[PDB]
């Protein structure tokens, strides 16, 4: 990429991801969160909720090779 | 065997009838004139057991797993 002034940015994807998304009235995504960026993010994708109220949430699972 | 029949398998194979022990009631009809009545002379103390299922474990299912 030719440097101007900046430069076009690049990201090589290595694996398949899960993403929770929120749509607006017209169906366009206005809020996302990747399911593996952290501990709370995995619970967000398990419950389909961005703002998790307090509670007891059962059967979160660990993946193994 | 069904239909009030039973198979006696002690000495040789015989088909007999089932019976049930006859019980009484605690309601006493009122005495309105002079007559005969049948009063008990003594009582037998009886223990009867009764099982009723009340509980199960709960299940959490990850159906994708
Ligand atoms: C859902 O869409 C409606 C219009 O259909 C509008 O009130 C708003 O964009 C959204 N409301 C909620 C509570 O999500």
């Amino acid at each position: 990429g030719p440097v101007n002034a900046r430069m076009t940015k690049f990201n090589v994807v290595t694996e398949i991801s899960s993403v929770l998304v929120l749509t607006d009235q017209s169906g366009a995504v206005t809020r996302y969160s990747y399911c593996a960026d952290g501990f709370v993010n995995g619970l967000q994708c398990k419950l389909r909720l961005f703002d998790i109220p307090p509670g007891v949430y059962s059967n979160s699972e660990v993946e193994y090779p | 065997l069904g239909d009030g029949f039973c198979a006696d398998l002690l000495s040789n194979v015989v088909v007999r009838r089932m019976t049930f022990e006859k019980h009484d009631t605690t309601y006493v009809a009122p005495v309105t004139n002079e007559r005969f009545t049948e009063l008990p002379l003594d009582h037998q103390l009886v223990l009867t057991e009764q099982f009723l299922q009340t509980t199960m474990p709960k299940f959490s299912i990850s159906c994708e797993t």
